[PDB]
């Protein structure tokens, strides 16, 4: 399967260690993926089913 | 970058000439030979507009005047990923090239060949390295955390990543560049972390940059000719590159410079002392600069109506008149005192050596009365006795003592003209006995 | 944009259907008889009958006969083969002078050859092999955007697939006649296997699998005698590096000319090949050795020697490696009954003019007209290529103080700076340390 | 037959009768009847075989038909004897002494005749099936092979096993297997297999399945040069020197040990000696050492008849200092006998420049040919000769079939000859380079 | 005791703090001023500033200019690479004469390089193959890899290897109870021979016994390296020391000498430079000196007038002694020392004055002393005024004749018998000469 990234539904080249969200670019990464709220990853995960 | 810290032309960063063409009295290391550096910077845009091929041009004058000053500084002046091949007279005399050949080869390292490709790069520091193997290894997993300043992620790694990570050890901490396609891995160094040192990249991880290719046509011509290799761009055993690879080379770049592929860069090549060569490679160059693919050549000599290699009869400028009448002729002039002083004080301020007043006009009257060169090769010789009785700026005795110390020609000539029987002459008589 | 050097103004001999030279046609001016002369050896050429054919054209220098060299070239066409020459060139360290001479003739002797290149492409969907440990038979099942296509292969075509390691969903490159096999690299489908992988990755090609091509192959006598003649083997297709032994050149002998010949002649009569005579230029003839010269007569006579055309600015000249032996240019007398002699005549003030300007019109140079007859005034009292070499740095010079026109004192300036080489050597009589 | 028309491709053989009589015109030869005569008294000392290593000068002036003799005795010799045709200028090596390059050049121009039978089973395999016995030390098999008409079954040895599997065979390719011999080729799959596979490969070719018998017998004549014995006994695959020409001065033991076997052959009955001419064309450019090696290599027994041609007056002989005649030292014309071609008249000049229009397919008129047969007498004759075939081209692009006097008028005027181009040198000699390196590009002062 | 040959009682130019030259220092006798340019050239070489300076030694025959060139090698140190060379050295049957002078002029630039070095050295303990699932696949090696039991002192390890690293282990020999050295920068084994923890008086091959390494298995060591551009070149140019084909096959083949390309000597610049920019490098240039320098024809003449412009040149050191001699390969021109005057020009020039009849006696004395020989007052003059009559050179090698002499009748030192002796037994060039006048037969 192709992976795409979680916020905007882009080619997800790059995925966070950490809350294991797939990101775009840079910006994405640090504008929403790094700083987000605990339980937002669980439930953007959960489109895909990998919660 | 190519670091060598004293040279004769090193003081010459190209030709000192405004935007109007005309040169200035002293800029860029170079004063004096102003109809001279003019004629050269109208060859350098010659070269810079790359719609003109094959065009002879002598550069002729007095020895020590201003001749291979003026090559260097179109060769500072053109900028680089342009070609700019340096060869002398007496270096196509091989054992394993013919003439032809060699002349051939220094030809066609002077056209180059512009070609822009794209590229994916992975350049970033590695935070954790985690491959999991098993008895026989077969089959292995990977994980690598990689980031930049701006971004972190993880990475699986297959089997072939996995193997060229192993190879090429990388550890925590490592700054490397990972080309995807070739699966090339480049250890820059390690990043800053006390607990050789290489700043951590910042941006993106999985860049797209360009990267420019200036690839001389000779260069092809080996890669192409089946015999031999790309190594002999290396060992120099190129071996008589047969002119059907020449043929298939530039159809071959005249099909990728119409589609857009590529762009001609035409560059020039430099024979210094061209009266060394003989009359089949004068021919030669005589019925090579009428080729599509051929450079701008300069030739530089300092013979006067001198006998042509090769030949039995004399010729102006050691050339016969079917090569001058496809040459443009620069000439170049002597110096005044002014020219030589300026020179003399730029030679100086070059090699780190501080000059007096004094010492400065009496190194011009030498150089006015001597040579030039003479003069040139004195500072050096005398800074050295000028710290040999600890002084730092060199005065006018030192000068004088590296004048007593180190003969001109002139000197030395009438002291072997006064000693001819302490020497060997031409019939190999020589007298070894002090006596009688 | 465009590069001239030189030439390239020469677009042909300029004739009409009779073979008459106009006066100005094709960016030739003036020379007329050497023009018609130069017609008839052309459809001497083509009329691909007569061998060993040898013609010489003489006259001063810079009058006009390697551009007349050239005019035949490009009326020949480039099919004709053309094999320009130097006369020093035939000097070889490696080998002889009489064995390069034979592989320059030879160079000018080509054949057309009609193939057909066919080529399967796609992404490996299938790859099945049948054995009987001797694979019998290969199913390969090619992949593109406007379909499939499976085909069945031989185990050498597999051979050379394990050579290239070609697994499924590889895109690769299969010649059907060839057997050539170039893998591309892997499908973007199994381009999310890995998050980081050492393989590349190419998109679907969205053209058909099976693809025909006519092709014509236009090869030389010389090039399948080097090919028949390698002296320490052949060579794979990819090879980036060379044989560690240095192949030099051999003097290769008649026995493998002569059965190359019977191959060329067994490929002819079934008519696939087609046989192309063309010419070999040899300019610069004067200063070819008395040995070259004389393996010149025997070579003339053979029965595939192409039309040899030279090119001599001498007039009476010592021959090169003899010592009284006093010649017209530089040409010896046992040769010079063998070709025909064709003068090539100096320019006038008018001719001259003319030249100066069509090379200034093919070089995008707008010239005024009291220049233009100033630069005539030049070429006729200097040289015509002294002339025709200073329209660059007046054209820059131009340029350079922002105009698109030749003024008078742009051409004075530029012979004031560039000088030819009768002021240079009137500087080199009148000086005294070395100019 | 890659042949175009060349410098003379018009003579086929010398023109002679039974008695060594030359006919005034036949086989492309006009007149010199002695040169002839004595041409023919050579061929016949080389067709009898059994006088060796004679030197025979043909001496004259230029284009008087020396060559044209030595094409003529070379057309007349017919196949399978050895005649090597080189130039003076050829020994001349980088690779090779100037000795080595004699003694090769002789050494070509003798060789020996052999006779072998051949059993050839050509026909394409139906199947061939593999036996691996339980043993494995020794192999049996069945060959079906076939022709277009019939088919045979031939049991196979453990050679012809391991035989064929080097060069594979795949069922349905065609083979050709001779029966004493044993030698295997492969010539390639047969075209009713060409549409099974979908792409063929590199090393193989499509041939045809061979038709009627499948058992033939031929009897094939080999004729090999001793130089091609030399160059394969003097390495391990020495073929490819035979090819590219690198055999770098094979040393005179197995030349001998060559010899020594050749006689044993020749004694024995296996083979026959069959003599040849060696013609060195412009003996003149040869060294004094060239000469000396020439003298003594004669006297060998395995020594071809040498035909040498000149056309020098007294000129200097290379690498010496001094002139002599023909530019060959006395001792040289001592150990020869000098064939002297005479100049033309206007009769055979007319004959040759007519055959040599026949030749060239061109058509002339009467007065065209009396045009061209004046040039030819007031210049030389290879000049009307060309001036006959551009007078041809001419003519076609004067839409005309046939040369007229204007067309040879034309080529005449396009055209120049020797005196005329000398004449025109010598009254502008100063705008060419002459011997001093001097000339005057400009045209006006 | 030792050897001397016609040199080694010169020890240095023999200068003070100053740069004065003594009279009698460092086995010098005179030659003040030529000394005093020597040193004064030393001290520009050790500034390790400059490219292409040229000096030229023009002075008769047995006047001291290869003495002051080995002075000026032996003032410099065995650290600073000195390149003697004779001028007919440069032409070569292999390479052109262009490419040796270039050769030599980048043998005379070295470099000290600090070098580390990743080593795996200890006792083999295990060799265990594993094995290819398909060896006769036609692609791949017949193993996958090699396990490697290493044990040094204090440590053990062990190591699965790489086919390419098994074919350099095989091939020297490694079995097991070997003490090997691996080193990983150009994966080279070393068999340093049979572990001695085991029998060592049973072996048939006289094999060297080795204890074991002390430290770790894997080490990293800095070696400090002196090698030269030309070495640089002659490796790039002619690659072996990898494990590839290529690699292995260049050491089997007949070593050429090649015309090494202006791009690879750039390149290497351009490695040595990044070199000296990390500070692993230092460059020290040297000398190049090329006796006999007449004997140069006109073509080495002009490349050295082009080489002198480079900017990595070394300081080159001629030497001559002819007055007007028209140099070879041309035929008109009359230049003085046999060197044309475009090379006459970015010369400087050190003239090499004849001795005295003093300073022939106490260079005889000085080499007598140098030779171990006891010579007496009358006899050295003797040899003094016999050394002033025909040359110096003479006198000099007339001394190990007396010396034999001397030997021969039982005594020591050195007579005015002895001296005669050797003059009636061994003739000089003009005595000769003056036999080769008064002959009937050519003598
Ligand atoms: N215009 C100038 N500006 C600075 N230096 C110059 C100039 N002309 C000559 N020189 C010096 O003169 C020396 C000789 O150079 P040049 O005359 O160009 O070559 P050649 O001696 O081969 O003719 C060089 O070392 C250069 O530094
Ligand atoms: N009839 C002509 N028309 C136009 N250009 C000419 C004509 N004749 C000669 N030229 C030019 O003059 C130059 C003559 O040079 P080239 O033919 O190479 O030497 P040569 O005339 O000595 O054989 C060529 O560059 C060519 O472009
Ligand atoms: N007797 C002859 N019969 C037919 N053709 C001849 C005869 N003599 C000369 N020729 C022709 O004249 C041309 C030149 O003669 P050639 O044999 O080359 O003279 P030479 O032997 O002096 O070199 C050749 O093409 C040849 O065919
Ligand atoms: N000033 C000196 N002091 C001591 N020994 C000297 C002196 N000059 C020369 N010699 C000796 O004389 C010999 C001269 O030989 P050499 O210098 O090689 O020849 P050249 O003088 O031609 O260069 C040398 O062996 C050297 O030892």
């Amino acid at each position: 399967a192709k992976k795409y990234c979680d916020v905007t539904g882009l080619k997800g080249f790059y995925k966070s260690p950490t809350n294991n969200i797939r990101y775009h670019n840079a910006e994405i990464y640090q504008l929403i993926v790094k700083p987000m709220a605990p339980g937002v990853d669980q439930e953007y995960l959960k489109l895909r089913g990998a919660n | 970058k190519s670091l060598s810290l004293i040279a004769a032309h090193s003081h010459i960063t190209g030709l000192g000439l405004d935007e109007n063409l005309q040169p200035r009295p002293t800029s860029e290391g170079m004063v004096g030979q102003l109809q001279a550096r003019r004629a050269a910077g109208v060859i350098l845009k010659m070269v810079q507009n790359g719609t003109i091929a094959g065009r002879a041009v002598l550069v002729a004058g007095p020895p020590s005047t201003g001749k291979t000053a003026l090559a260097m500084g179109v060769s500072q002046s053109l900028g680089k990923d342009v070609p700019f091949t340096a060869i002398a007279g007496s270096e196509i005399f091989s054992l394993e090239l013919s003439k032809t050949e060699a002349l051939t080869q220094a030809f066609r390292k002077s056209i180059g060949i512009k070609i822009k490709e794209e590229t994916e790069l992975i350049e970033g520091e590695v935070v954790e390295i985690q491959i999991d193997r098993s008895i026989t290894g077969g089959h292995k997993q990977g994980k690598l955390t990689i980031k930049t300043t701006d971004m972190e992620t993880i990475y699986e790694l297959g089997n072939k990543m996995i193997d060229g990570l192993t190879k090429e050890k990388v550890l925590a901490g490592d700054v490397i560049s990972i080309d995807k396609a070739s699966g090339k891995i480049t250890k820059l160094g390690r990043s800053f972390a006390r607990s050789r040192f290489v700043q951590c990249p910042e941006g993106e991880l999985q860049k797209r940059k360009t990267v420019v290719h200036t690839v001389s046509l000779h260069e092809i011509d080996v890669i192409n000719s089946r015999t031999q290799g790309f190594l002999a761009l290396f060992t120099g055993d190129t071996g008589e590159i047969r002119s059907e690879v020449r043929d298939q080379i530039n159809t071959k770049v005249a099909e990728w410079k119409e589609e857009g592929k590529a762009e001609i860069v035409p560059g020039v090549l430099f024979i210094d002392e061209v009266h060394m060569l003989d009359i089949e490679c004068f021919s030669f160059i005589n019925r090579a600069l009428e080729d599509e693919f051929a450079p701008i050549v300069m030739m530089a000599t300092n013979r006067g109506v001198s006998k042509t290699r090769g030949t039995n009869y004399k010729s102006p400028h050691g050339l016969p008149l079917d090569l001058l009448d496809r040459s443009i002729i620069i000439t170049t002039k002597s110096y005044n005192e002014q020219e030589i002083k300026t020179i003399l004080s730029i030679r100086a301020q070059e090699e780190e050596v501080e000059l007096s007043s004094d010492a400065l006009d009496l190194l011009t009257k030498t150089g006015v009365e001597t040579s030039l060169r003479y003069s040139s090769n004195l500072i050096s010789v005398a800074q050295q006795i000028a710290m040999k009785r600890k002084n730092n700026t060199v005065e006018v005795e030192d000068v004088k003592r590296a004048y007593l110390l180190f003969l001109d020609s002139a000197r030395s000539v009438k002291y072997v003209q006064e000693n001819e029987s302490q020497y060997i002459d031409d019939q190999g008589n020589v007298q070894i006995s002090i006596a009688k | 944009v465009t590069r001239t050097a030189a030439h390239t103004h020469i677009k042909g001999l300029g004739l009409d259907e009779s073979g008459v030279a106009k006066r100005v046609e094709g960016g030739f001016v003036g020379q007329i008889e050497a023009r018609e002369a130069c017609g008839v050896i052309v459809d001497l050429i083509k009329a691909k009958k007569m061998s060993g054919r040898a013609i010489l054209l003489a006259g001063g220098p810079s009058t006009g006969k390697t551009a007349l060299a050239l005019a035949i070239s490009q009326e020949l066409g480039p099919k004709v083969p053309f094999c320009p020459l130097v006369g020093s060139e035939l000097y070889s360290v490696e080998v002889k002078k009489t064995e390069t001479l034979m592989e320059n003739f030879r160079r000018a002797i080509g054949l057309r050859i009609k193939e057909t290149k066919e080529v399967y492409e796609g992404e490996v969907t299938e790859l099945t092999p049948e054995d009987a440990k001797t694979i019998s038979h290969v199913i390969v099942g090619l992949k593109s955007a406007k379909g499939t296509k499976t085909l069945r292969l031989d185990p050498t075509i597999y051979e050379s697939i394990q050579r290239e390691k070609v697994s499924i969903g590889d895109v690769i490159y299969i010649e059907a006649n060839t057997g050539a096999v170039k893998r591309v690299g892997r499908s973007d489908a199994y381009a999310t296997e890995f998050d980081l992988e050492t393989e590349e990755y190419v998109p679907l090609p969205k053209g058909e699998v099976h693809k025909k091509k006519e092709i014509v192959q236009d090869v030389t006598l010389h090039d399948l005698d080097v090919a028949n003649a390698r002296p320490q083997g052949g060579q794979d297709v990819i090879s980036m590096m060379g044989q560690l032994l240095k192949p030099k050149k051999t003097e290769i002998t008649e026995k493998l000319r002569q059965e190359v010949n019977k191959v060329v002649a067994k490929y002819i009569d079934q008519g696939v090949a087609e046989l192309i005579p063309g010419v070999l230029f040899i300019d610069e003839v004067n200063m070819l050795d008395i040995e070259i010269f004389t393996y010149l007569n025997k070579a003339l006579e053979s029965n595939i020697a192409p039309v040899v055309v030279l090119a001599s600015n001498r007039g009476m000249t010592t021959v090169r490696g003899t010592e009284d032996v006093i010649s017209p240019h530089g040409v010896p007398p046992d040769l010079i009954d063998r070709l025909l002699i064709v003068r090539t005549l100096p320019y006038d003030k008018d001719e001259i003019r003319t030249i100066i300007e069509r090379r200034a019109t093919v070089e995008r140079l707008q010239v005024e007209s009291s220049a233009l007859d100033l630069l005539a005034t030049m070429g006729t009292e200097t040289s015509l290529r002294y002339a025709l070499q200073l329209l660059a740095p007046c054209g820059i010079l131009a340029q350079t103080s922002n105009r698109k026109e030749i003024v008078v004192n742009d051409v004075n300036e530029a012979k004031l700076l560039f000088l030819d080489a009768k002021r240079s050597t009137k500087i080199l009589e009148t000086s005294a340390n070395y100019l």
